[PDB]
């Protein structure tokens, strides 16, 4: 833990991104035969 | 998003990042060089000479590689085997027609000078030799590619395989440190030495020596793990080759199964060159390791170890991978499979079953499944999430940095 | 699905997997070759003589397998035995009415030339022979097989077995690690002597020295689990053998009954060659064994062990099969089996329980339709009182060995 940096927005902006990444993971289908997941088929304050 | 500024003061950036290079390389790929496994084998001098340099040099520290490589070609010249079949691969005829054939049709060679004892190490040794020594000789590539309390696992075992038919006791010093013979693994010919006595026993399976395969077997798919897991995750999900492979849903986890798939590499080839691309040298940087394949290799086994999988408890965790999408991408086809089995009726009396929100789907389709997460806003659900925890609490004696103890410590809390 | 694609770029792939051949080997389907279980066994010499080469030579880490083997053919030829019936199997005549036989006319030959001590090893060993000595020689079959305490359980009686009107001591000297003689296993020859010997007094069970069977017996059904593990499942479920089958609820696992079935084998058969396919080399690896039979094996045995099955607690838990459709299809034959019992008014004096007096209440009897539709009526997903049922099995079960399906089942439901 590097020391003289600001760690309370560091943190932060650790958190958020990790968080991102995380929660939001990353599904997609790769393969097939034919059929395949067309996706383009919720309102208020759910993460991004 | 190809490129990329700063916003306040408005200037450009690349971000790049150090390279990283090792490419595969596939074992067909390598028969449009050379058509030869070449195995220089040297002093084709004396066998019952060279049995004693190698009894000798083996209770003691120091008995040189080139010895016992000269020494198995010596041993293992069981030119029995009758192919029943025909037998190729890669273009490299081997033997049709119920041609008979031994461990080395494939492409012996003979190499350089140096040598050490004089004439005769000691009369010592009779024939008391193909029966054992070489199995001991092989069994000892097995013994040193390991680490732990298994090295004396294997060696006390790989070494009560020469008490059969054959029982004599046991030989070298110290017990390992892969150190003692543990280089025999860096020797080119060496390992094709194994290689041979393995796919060959492995084509006649049969033989009374293929007793031998004992140690020759760790170089069956030797750098294949991720291969392995593939088929691995077949067989404990139950489903077919191609259905699992559409419950891939990740970039690189597909894009390591297309780099494993690879055509013309003749993988679920009967008897093959390609389980021993390794060890033939056929490949330097096998296309179906677990560490060219991480992702694949590590979403594999933790879906296979949600669904029940003894083996992927124990599997390594791959560095370097999107591990939050991994799981999940696992959980779920683990939740798929398992939450909604397979059962149907089989066999019967003229009477059978005629079987025909926001509920899991009914059967295993990826797209059912792709679906109804994304209608769960894409973000793993308390069954699935509670089946996941009951998958892995329960689960002890895990090892560190192991899918296993990855789960238990993703899951049960 | 014969044909996959990748999507973003649409290029095919081929999913392929590393093979994996060894078919299984029927006993039947091998008599369509030879007619004769060939037994080589080469000194045809002194028994008086070989008596003694294997005294002496197991008093010490070395007795060759080809004298044991000719020392039993020596001490085995009881040509004892009147066969009260017939007695054939795939072809082969053994002896007709009451036809007097006896343990080898299952075919000897006779083999090569090396042999070890010269006339005589000691003249010490008088026909204190047959008495036990066979018996004793053929118990170490039983005891090369095995790997924990139980060794030196099953030598430790199998060694009271020769203090059976005689009287004794023991013998040789290392306890085990599978390597002492555990290597007459691998003999061809030898495995068709016990495999002789036990089908032998197996058919004759009242002979007086049937008492041989006591090692000669772990060859009847060697590589046959998933074949016993049948017949267990049906004896512990009370039902019947086709009944049991209809209750099979996975591809794999019919695949493999219908393996197993296969006809014209004898499986089923009084006093047949069948049981012995591994032993008599009739098959080198047999349709019957739990590892060609893995998904069938977990499957009966779970189900028998949520059966309160003493067996299945510790029947070993075969990898590579897919467990979570195993476990759910035996679940629900051990549920229905279980909730649903099998009562009914036997016994009487003129009056018996006419029995033709909900909603989900799960299905009157143990069909297997009238099951499943219970169970796609359930969503597809075992019901709490079941996965009480199996929780109510397997908890206060202990002492479970690891990789048993008993070990499985305790952590598949006890929580």
């Amino acid at each position: 833990q590097p020391d003289d940096i600001e760690y309370t927005s560091l943190t932060t902006a650790g958190l958020l991104y990790a968080y991102a990444v995380g929660s939001s993971a990353d599904l997609a289908q790769q393969f097939c035969v034919g059929d395949n997941k067309y996706t383009p088929d919720l309102t208020t304050n759910a993460p991004p | 998003s190809v490129t990329v500024k700063r916003i306040i003061d408005n200037t450009v950036i690349v971000p790049k990042l150090p390279a990283n290079e090792d490419p595969v390389e596939y074992p067909a790929d390598y028969f449009r060089k050379s058509k030869e496994i070449p195995l220089y084998i040297n002093t084709t001098k004396s066998l019952s000479d060279l049995r004693g340099y190698v009894y000798q040099g083996l209770k003691s520290g120091n008995v040189s590689i080139i010895h016992v490589n000269s020494y198995l070609y010596g041993a293992l010249k069981d030119i029995r085997g009758k192919l029943d079949k025909d037998w190729s691969s890669f273009g490299i005829n081997i033997g049709k027609a119920g041609d008979t054939i031994g461990i080395f049709d494939l492409v012996s060679l003979k190499a350089l000078d140096g040598v050490l004892p004089d004439g005769v190490s000691d009369a010592s040794r009779t024939s008391a030799d193909d029966k054992w020594l070489p199995l001991y000789l092989l069994g000892l590539y097995r013994v040193g590619r390991t680490q732990m309390p298994e090295y004396r696992k294997k060696l006390m075992d790989g070494l009560t395989n020469q008490c059969k038919m054959i029982n004599e006791q046991f030989e070298p010093l110290v017990p390992e440190g892969r150190d003692i013979f543990d280089v025999w693994g860096n020797d080119s010919n060496y390992t094709k030495i194994v290689a041979a006595v393995d796919m060959f026993f492995h084509m006649f399976k049969k033989h009374e020596c293929a007793s031998f395969r004992y140690g020759t077997i760790v170089s069956r798919f030797k750098d294949c793990a991720a291969l392995a897991t593939f088929g691995h995750l077949c067989k404990i999900t139950g489903m077919s080759t191609e259905d699992v492979t559409t419950w891939i849903l990740n970039r690189e986890v597909a894009d390591e199964m297309v780099q494993m798939m690879l055509p013309g590499q003749e993988i679920d080839k009967a008897d093959s060159y390609m389980p021993y691309l390794i060890d033939f040298g056929l490949s330097s940087k096998s296309p179906y390791s677990s560490v060219k394949n991480p992702a694949f290799h590590f979403w594999g086994q933790l879906t296979a170890l949600l669904l029940r999988s003894t083996r992927a408890r124990n599997a390594r965790q791959p560095d370097d991978i999107e591990y939050t999408s991994l799981t999940t991408a696992g959980l779920l086809y683990a939740y798929a499979v398992g939450s909604s089995a397979d059962l149907a009726q089989q066999f019967c009396v003229g009477d059978n079953k005629y079987t025909p929100t926001n509920a899991p789907p009914q059967g295993r389709d990826v797209v059912e499944w792709l679906g109804w997460f994304e209608d769960q806003n894409r973000k793993p659900t308390p069954d699935m999430m509670q089946y996941a925890k009951r998958a892995v609490m329960s689960l002890q004696g895990l090892r560190e940095k192991t899918i296993g103890k990855y789960a238990k410590s993703e899951f049960d809390k």
